[PDB]
């Protein structure tokens, strides 16, 4: 019942921009933190970016700051990951995040994880 | 909880707060001296070895000589399915027992398997958001028991005409009815306060046996 379906993933040049999208389908639980972490193939998962459920706080990790940014949209209950000047150490699955826990954005003790969407930044 | 109002002091002394980092996330309640039960939720993937059981808080941002801090011992959970939303219940053991007194109390559960009826009138409480951030001073707030909008596999409340609920941090918290601790506070539905949708709480009458079989 509670999923997380993504979009938005592909291939994109070096500098390149894209957009990932996460939905929670249905209006079944509001989810308190939403976000998106990465995983590159035999490394460990990374937080990349978090938001409250009302908006007034985001978190990012500090090799995406100023790069990449979060949104929500509560009436589409959507987060939006808008990644600007991509580099070939942003390549990943990147996992749409979300949990019911009021702490930090950036704890890694999210409890709901989407399937992931593979970006691929080139050289 | 949005909408409620300040608690008297240690009007709800089995009222618990779980910290982790020195910071609110979940509330519980005092079980046993030894026991709390809140919302499995509140533990999922959480490194459990850090979190702080406080035993009779009243104002967060105050100092209390009043609160008893325990550590967790051991975790026991019965078919918590977060997919579904399914029994949304954890018992904490506690790394020791509490002093019983004033402001530490243990609480009462109902009998096996006894359903709450439509209209019943209870209290909800917390120290989360206020709709305004965390609150400082424990909340408290008349909810009344629907079972449209519910399944049976939790207990709903709704406040009659006004946009009051609980919210985030309330979660684990006690639902208490006719004195008794009928609910621990599990979700919400179209956000805090919505007038659409009522909080589901994890139906703890439905765990009373295997909560038994543990704190005896
Ligand atoms: C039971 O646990 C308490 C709490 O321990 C603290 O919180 C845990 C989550 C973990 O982070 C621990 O490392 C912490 O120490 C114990 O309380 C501590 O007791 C010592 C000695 O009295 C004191 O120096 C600490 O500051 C206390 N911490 C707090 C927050 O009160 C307590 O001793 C434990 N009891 C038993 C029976 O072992
Ligand atoms: C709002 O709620 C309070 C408290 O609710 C009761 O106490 C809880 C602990 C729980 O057992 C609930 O199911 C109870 O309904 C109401 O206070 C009680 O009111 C009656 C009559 O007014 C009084 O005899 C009781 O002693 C009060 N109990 C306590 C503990 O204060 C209050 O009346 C409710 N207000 C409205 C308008 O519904």
């Amino acid at each position: 019942q509670v999923q997380l379906q993504e979009s938005g993933g592909g291939l994109v040049q070096a500098g390149g921009s894209l957009r990932l999208s996460c939905v929670v389908p249905g209006r079944t639980i509001s989810l308190y933190r939403m976000g998106w972490f990465r995983q590159a193939p035999g490394k460990e998962r990374e937080f990349v970016a978090g938001i409250n459920w009302s908006g007034d706080m985001t978190d990012y990790v500090d090799s995406v700051k100023g790069r990449f940014t979060i949104s929500r949209d509560n009436a589409k209950n959507t987060v939006y990951l808008e990644m600007n000047s991509l580099k070939p150490e942003d390549t990943a699955i990147y996992y749409c995040t979300a949990d019911p826990k009021l702490l930090p954005l950036a704890d890694s003790s999210y409890g709901y994880w989407g399937q992931g969407t593979q970006v691929t930044v080139s050289s | 909880i949005v909408g409620g109002r300040r608690a008297r002091p240690h009007a709800w002394p089995f009222m618990v707060s779980l910290q982790l980092r020195g910071g609110h996330f979940c509330g519980a309640t005092l079980i046993a001296p030894n026991f709390v039960m809140s919302a499995a939720h509140c533990v999922a993937n959480v490194n459990v070895r850090a979190v702080r059981v406080v035993l009779g808080a009243h104002n967060l941002s105050r100092r209390e000589p009043t609160r008893q801090v325990f550590a967790v011992q051991r975790i026991f959970e019965n078919g918590y399915d977060p997919v579904n939303l399914l029994n949304d219940i954890v018992i904490l053991q506690l790394n020791g027992s509490a002093t019983i007194n004033a402001n530490v109390q243990v609480a009462q559960l109902p009998a096996q398997g006894r359903r709450l009826g439509n209209g019943v009138q209870c209290l909800a409480m917390g120290w989360g958001l206020l709709g305004r951030g965390i609150a400082s001073v424990l909340q408290e707030l008349n909810v009344t028991v629907v079972t449209s909008l519910c399944r049976r596999s939790n207990v709903c409340t709704l406040v009659r005409g006004r946009q009051a609920g609980v919210c985030f941090g309330d979660s684990g918290s006690p639902l208490v009815c006719n004195g008794l601790i009928h609910g621990i506070a599990s979700f919400v539905r179209g956000g805090c306060a919505s007038g659409l949708y009522p909080d589901a709480f994890a139906p703890v009458a439905q765990f009373v046996n295997w909560i038994d079989s543990i704190i005896q």
